């Protein structure tokens, strides 16, 4: 049925219908536009009127302008023909390679899997990143979250995970670029064409890109996260295949909600957010999961406003995650990359019954020596090193070497470090931190552990620093 | 030397105890003023957004 | 009753005209009041139109007619803007003839998507050693400048413009870079003193100055970065390279807050609107590097943000950090200590990295960024006078003298080869035995010597864009014989 | 022509007009008052009704009370006859000396000078105050800001600058009392009668006084700053003369704006301020400047609420200044007067090209050794000065001797200090701190440098102790 | 039902922090007045109604019991936050868990100094 | 609790009733229903309450935590009125135990919020001083007698300010 | 009345902190936009217009005076708080009473170094 626009304030657009009033979540097509402009019905205001939010810019809209109702939510392309192609929030190509050649579409809104559909498998997924594998390792078919403030290595980490895990992977993948940099979309797109992960000619492409970047208005960023996971939902259930679902950045879903919340006529919650933060996050995050019918290994980048992890957005996200990698500006400031907080990142699989006791006992030994050192730092900055016991300044020297051996030069980060990329196997990680704990390298100097792959490179680098 | 040393340390560490004691008082009050400010300022934001619809 | 192309003012106050009628007006469309002032139709509501006023609202009154333009807000564009100081709507304000450019462009255009772009690689040389070596900027990159008041933020931008003169006097078109300086919320005497600085160094001829000062209305301050961006986007889309400096976006955010609050839009965090992130994200995304299919031009951005008490972990700084491709954080602590420019090495980053540097700079400052971060960690750790091993005292010995090299004065930006020459001495270890206080004296004597005699060697690094094993051997002979003279 | 009051709340009064609606910024005369009550139009509300801000108390106002359109903004007397006279917000004489018979008048809302009219020439202005001259010196025709918390020396400082400059300055002056103490106005007036700069017998007065103090309601304090400008704008433009513009205190302009904005019913900004804090400040501050046609050297005292410089009022003010003298309570409590922060005060003429390379090096050298001393304050607070190294103790001893040599006895503060007032020339200001940095008085004690004029008195004071 | 009909019961609320957020959402969108952290004035009334229903009954009414183990997620160790301040004062005792103790090797990471049971010895055997 | 707080209360009831001939009142402002049970039966077993004859030395007034904000706000005034009888009508030097006085402040902050009043600093009601003052000024000496009051102070965040 | 009748009066506002709290109550109930410690913008103007009326009149007006001794209550010696700085910025000096001095036995507990009189010496006898 046909309706008419009655108000336009930023991304929020009100539409009035004489006869057939469209329900919530339905996509409305705006007429008289050169490009396609979708408005999703968010609320019903009353008096035969509905409040909507725009998937593209609202500039040019006039009051009394006609709006048709699709009779369905935003339906997008799903299937193996999406692979190799770049989609946007409403399911159009933004790669300039003709239409998405498929005759089957899925609505971006859908109920999350029931409790009976849940799985309980949780075998380790070895990244090749020392700090992650040692202290808070990820699980196959499990939810992974990369926390961090502005400019501490969330993207550099998630790209390295794509480099290490996604290339050596039989099943398909989906990178949902939600509300971040169009430059980084270009970087990724052409880097995957180089490596043959996307192929422009044949149908052997593993990754299906979906992008709604910070150049777009809030309606795009508020829904492009859903668009991306609806592609992954097809590859989970209908195919029956291991899907990798990378998201960068899933804060932007919640942020985009906060931008329009005022104009939807809502009282603000704490720290300026919408009241519907956790429930809106819940119906989205519960869909991003592994079920009986298929396994999804979901890596999600999570922005942390003002470096405050207590902020409502990242605070709510923690509970949705099986493993968490929390980044710190304090650690990145010292050159320690990847700047993971070893006394804050955690995982469900960190158990002696899952990863073995030899792994577990070393991971807690590293956390203890670092945690004991963290308390000392502030005391021995004033009162001096010479007041410490010989047992203490042993644990201080070992801690500082352990901090440096948690650092690692990534291949994707070669342009920043100036060191060659290194992948450390789980066996050599555990042995490396075992030996440093026992005191087998107390004779060796401090800086030899900084920015090297395995423990062997520290011994070689230590001899190089002699002259 | 050592009879002077232990006297000189006992004196200096008595002053270091008193100085740290007064710094706890200063910092504890700064902590509370900031605590109350954050609760107040956050509450003004909520009231400002609520009485504007 | 034709209130479709026209409309009457219901109320005016604090630059917010509420207009009855105007049924056929578009969102974000320019309109014109009785008095001749322009307005923008940002709020289309059922019974009125909320119009933000470009200028003093005394000229607007109740019952005044408001005529449609039928067009979105737009500003003049072209080469004729170069050497000229304009306002937020491109009107000349420098005691000269008006802006005679034929081409025109819209202010509120969306940024290019994925396909028009290509990864950043061409260097954008600031002529400042700390930036070019540690946090290098490429053409199409967005590098924030940030810090407390009087930390040297604008000074980083001035030298970056003045450094382009060397390139712009040459004939090669892709070598050139046409600058832009958007002044948001400053005073007219400061922007006048800034233009005087550029004219003394002959930098104005390739520089467009957009000035939305404090006395101008909030809409003009809000609009000015977007207007100047569209002047830069002309160079970008027509196969030429441009720089733009938003100085500053904190003052822009205050202006946008004023409009939004007075349009009765409920405020979010710290009284700013919910979309204060989106304000800066859509601006900076437009600064980009285009591929050869779209002409191969670029727009490089240098936004400025003011912090309070040196807090980069604040709502508005972190927003602009989360948009830009790295940042240059300055500190008052480092400023007064003599570290000028006062760039914190650890907190500052660059997200294009060595891809944006020449091969010459990549050699000498390859692992310098991370090594200087560890130096500040180790130097701060061992403040107490305890004994240490030879490897850690070497790091301290190295790190101290690398910091003294990265010190640099203003109004004299250095060429890429001359930067590579002076960084060589420090990183390859020739300075280590000298006293920290004499490192700045060493550098000046070394730099003036290589400028005098070795113009072939500096010229060969400029031509090739690298340090050959021939040039490495020449520098090795020069610095060693130079060091023996200085040490005596 | 005529209007009727429809609503009143504090300084905000709404007035309906049957025929002929008055534009924004026009002064409106309320019919039937002992004193003159001006209402200035701030908004048009609709339905022939305009919102106004009153320039005096609204007590006694009734709904339906007659109000006239003056047909212009608040006009004031400007000219040579304003010199030696006091006037309120609306240009009325408040010194019991009859009319101010000027030839011209002038509206207090004039637009600020355009970019084309800006001067760029920066000539140094020697104050006699060492910290100012050394580290953050003022410029002739420059904008000068004096930031200070409650009771740390803003008014003492601005009155010292009047004493040093204004008498030596062969030209007119303007003092605009914006929201401070009325008894300080009495102190200024009768000081200036006794000194000679105001003359009741003759017409040889060098200062024009304007006053809307903290007894006045918010609309008055909000506009009295602009009334002070308009007088100084005549002497700049309409006579082509050098001007001094003293304003104590320009915080009260923005504070008053917060008081009216609440009653105007707007949504507030951060820290309960008006949403127009920056733009209100802009239109005011850009008029305070040195144009092509004449020179205004403007010293503005700036109150800092709760000693917090991150507060929107002072925070925004920094941008509108060429030199900033930032006072401190911490520095004031330790006895250092004037209590200037040498690491938080700046000037745009602190340039080796302008002040000369000898000046610049001695200034930055002093700020280095002060900043090095500041970085050790966490360690010195706990353990003490004795626990540091020999290299660190030497920098501390010099820095503390510098900090005390940065103090100076003021002529206006002779009653408080006890010491005779001093005014140190620029040559001996550089020379004194230059000797201390080199280490020529490491042997001398600290308190010898406390409250002394030139470096010569630091040697003389030290010899008497031993 | 177990408590009333003679038997003993144990209930775990995991967690009341997330329950309060759910109740806040409703109270904000029903336009009830937002107080501290945007929660309504009846948020204490909410949790106190729940927790008080756990009780030790006497022999006359049954002798049975219901035992509550509510959970509260703090933020950066701020036990003085609005919702933690409520459920602390309602309950009979607190088991404070801290991040620094957890990574130190204290597991379970219970703060002995601050944790308290107001019932205490009355809920212990003579052996213990 | 667990340092003889309830024992100190009972002795003050016991000793003031003996020497001065003045009864007492307990006002449970946000009483934990479990601890309302314990205080009642401990007062019985000691002797300060008597169930069989009328030698009881305390009136008890409970405003329990599961009751709404209106209940916990005004329950201090209810117990205060019971003390006002013994002072005014019978000239006694009365005791009024209020537990807890912070919960009187807290209940007032809840009520103020529910009515739609805008909060003050730290979330407390804008009527915080008056809500306290109108209650506390009744606890005073008159010519008839007096009402002295022991009040349980809870300091939030260990912050006296 | 005494000031404007050629006589001398003394007034003691005990205390203006409590008055400010009362005015904050009135202001917040009026739904006026608050700021520092939830106080309104005119909380300075509240005290400034009160204390301005304390004055010394000339001989033409009668030669009378009203002398003001307002009281303020600080939290843990914090002179830098909003209302203390507001009244400090109005008055002609302060008498700071320190709690540490009161504890020792220095009574009245006047801190000498912190306390100031801005127009004091002129209104003090030649003997003293
Ligand atoms: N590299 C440098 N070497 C020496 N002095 C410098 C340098 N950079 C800046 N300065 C000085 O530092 C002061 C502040 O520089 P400026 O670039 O104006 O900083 P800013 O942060 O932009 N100022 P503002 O925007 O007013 O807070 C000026 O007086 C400069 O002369
Ligand atoms: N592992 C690493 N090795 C070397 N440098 C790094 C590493 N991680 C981050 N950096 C540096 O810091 C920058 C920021 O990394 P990035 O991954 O973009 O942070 P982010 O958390 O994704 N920022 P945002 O999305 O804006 O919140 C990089 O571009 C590098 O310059
Ligand atoms: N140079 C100085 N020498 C001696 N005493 C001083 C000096 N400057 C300030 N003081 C002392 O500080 C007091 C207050 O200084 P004042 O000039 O009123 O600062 P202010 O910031 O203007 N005060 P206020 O307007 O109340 O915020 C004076 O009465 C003096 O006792
Ligand atoms: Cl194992
Ligand atoms: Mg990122
Ligand atoms: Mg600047
Ligand atoms: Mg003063
Ligand atoms: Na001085």
């Amino acid at each position: 049925t046909t309706g008419r626009i009655v108000a336009v304030i930023g991304a929020v657009v009100d539409v009035q219908f004489d006869e057939g009033l469209p329900p919530i979540l339905n996509a409305l097509e705006v007429q008289g536009r050169e490009t396609r402009l979708v408005l999703e019905v968010a609320q019903h205001l009353g008096e035969s009127t509905v409040r909507t939010i725009a998937m593209d810019g609202t500039e040019g809209l006039v009051r009394g302008q006609k709006v048709l109702d699709s009779g369905a939510p935003i339906r997008i392309p799903v299937g193996p023909e999406t692979l190799g192609r770049i989609m946007n929030v409403i399911g159009e190509p933004i790669d300039e390679r003709g239409p998405i050649k498929t005759k089957q579409f899925a609505a971006i809104h859908a109920e999350a899997p029931e409790f009976v559909e849940m799985s309980v498998e949780q075998e380790i997924l070895v990244t090749g990143i020392k700090v992650v594998d040692l202290l808070a390792p990820y699980a196959k078919g499990g939810k992974i979250g990369l926390f961090g403030g502005a400019g501490v290595g969330k993207t550099v980490l998630i790209m390295e995970l794509i480099n290490n895990v996604a290339k050596a992977h039989g099943g398909y993948s989906v990178f949902a670029g939600v509300g971040e940099r169009t430059r980084e979309g270009n970087d990724l797109y052409h880097e995957m064409i180089e490596s043959g992960v996307i192929n422009l000619k044949d149908a052997t492409s593993k990754v299906a890109l979906v992008y709604g970047q910070m150049n777009e208005p809030p309606g795009a960023r508020a829904r492009v996260a859903l668009t991306g996971l609806t592609v992954a939902e097809y590859f989970r259930d209908q195919e029956g295949q291991d899907v990798l679902l990378f998201i960068d950045n899933i804060f932007r879903f919640t942020q985009a909600g906060s931008e329009v919340s005022a104009l939807l006529g809502r009282i603000p919650s704490a720290v300026g957010y919408q009241p519907t933060l956790a429930t809106d996050m819940g119906t989205m995050q519960e869909r991003i999961t592994t079920t009986k019918k298929g396994s999804i290994t979901s890596v999600q980048a999570i922005y942390v406003p003002a470096d405050d992890l207590t902020d409502p957005a990242p605070a709510t996200t923690f509970a949705h995650l099986d493993a968490t990698t929390v980044l710190s500006r304090a650690i990145a400031e010292l050159g320690i990359y990847p700047a993971v907080d070893p006394l804050d990142s955690t995982s469900r699989i960190m158990d002696p019954n899952i990863v073995g006791s030899e792994h577990y006992d070393v991971a807690r030994g590293v956390q203890k020596i670092l945690q004991d050192y963290k308390s000392l730092q502030d005391i021995i900055a004033i009162l001096g090193m010479d007041e410490l016991s010989e047992e203490d300044k042993l644990t201080v020297s070992r801690a500082r070497k352990i901090q440096r051996f948690l650092s690692q030069p990534f291949q994707v980060a070669e342009v920043f470090t100036g060191h060659l990329g290194k992948l450390v196997p789980l066996k050599e990680t555990i042995k490396g931190f075992q030996q440093i704990l026992a005191g087998e390298y107390d004779h060796l100097p401090e800086q030899a552990f900084y920015m090297v792959g395995p423990i062997e490179e520290a011994v070689a680098k230590a001899d190089k620093l002699a002259e | 030397s050592t009879t002077s040393e232990q006297s000189a340390r006992m004196t200096a560490m008595d002053n270091a105890s008193k100085n740290a004691s007064e710094m706890i008082d200063k910092l504890t009050l700064t902590f509370n003023r900031t605590r109350q400010a954050v609760i107040t300022k956050e509450l003004i934001e909520i009231i400002s957004g609520a009485a504007a619809l | 009753v034709d209130l479709e192309e026209t409309g009457r003012v219901l109320s005016i106050g604090d630059g917010i005209a509420r207009v009855h009628g105007l049924r056929n007006v578009q969102a974000e469309e320019m309109v014109e009041f009785s008095s001749g002032l322009k307005g923008m139709s940002l709020n289309l509501e059922p019974d009125n139109v909320g119009v933000v006023v470009f200028g003093n609202d005394k000229l607007i009154k109740e019952g005044d007619i408001v005529k449609r333009t039928g067009a979105i807000v737009d500003v003049p564009v072209g080469e004729e803007l170069l050497g000229r100081v304009v306002d937020a709507l491109g009107n000349a304000i420098d005691g000269k003839g008006p802006i005679g450019s034929k081409a025109r462009r819209r202010v509120g255009l969306k940024a290019p998507g994925i396909i028009p772009r290509i990864s950043v690689r061409e260097p954008m040389q600031t002529g400042i050693k700390a930036v070019d070596s540690l946090v290098p900027i490429g053409r199409g990159q967005r590098e924030l400048i940030i810090g407390d008041r009087q930390t040297g933020k604008t000074s980083i931008a001035i030298d970056t413009i003045i450094n382009q003169k060397r390139f712009n006097d040459g004939t090669d078109e892709k070598k050139k870079l046409y600058c832009i300086y958007v002044a948001i919320g400053q005073k007219r005497s400061t922007v006048a003193q800034l233009v005087k600085r550029l004219t003394d160094a002959d930098a104005m001829k390739y520089t467009i100055v957009v000035s939305a000062t404090a006395s101008d209305a909030a809409p003009l301050q809000y609009l000015a970065p977007y207007s100047g961006c569209s002047m830069g986007e002309y160079f970008r889309d027509n196969g030429k390279h441009a720089l733009i400096i938003y100085d500053d976006l904190s003052k822009q955010a205050v202006a946008y807050r004023q409009m939004s609050l007075l349009l009765r839009r409920p405020p979010g965090r710290e009284a700013y609107p919910g979309d204060v992130f989106y304000l800066h994200s859509r601006l900076l995304e437009r600064a980009a590097k285009m591929n050869d299919a779209f002409g191969g031009g670029s727009l490089t951005a240098l936004p400025v943000i003011e912090t309070q008490a040196g807090d980069v972990s604040a709502y508005i700084p972190t927003n602009v950090i989360s948009i830009t491709d790295g940042q240059i954080f300055l500190e008052t602590e480092l400023f007064y200590k003599g570290i000028r420019p006062a760039i914190n090495v650890g907190l500052s980053v660059s997200r294009v990295g060595s891809a944006a540097q020449t091969r010459a700079m990549k050699q000498v400052a390859g692992t310098m960024k991370l090594e200087l971060a560890q130096y500040r960690e180790v130097a701060a750790f061992a403040q107490f006078g305890s004994d240490l091993d030879a490897a850690t005292q070497q790091l301290l010995s190295r790190g101290v003298r690398l910091t003294e090299l990265l010190k640099q004065g203003q109004y004299s930006p250095m060429a890429i080869e001359e930067q590579v020459a002076v960084i060589y001495a420090g990183v390859r270890g020739y300075l280590d035995k000298l006293e920290p206080s004499k490192i700045t004296k060493f550098e000046n004597a070394f730099l003036s010597h290589v400028i005098s005699q070795h113009q072939a060697l500096l010229g060969k690094i400029r031509t090739d864009g690298k340090i050959s094993e021939e040039s490495d051997a020449k520098l090795k002979e020069i610095v060693t014989n130079f060091l023996a003279g200085f040490e005596a």
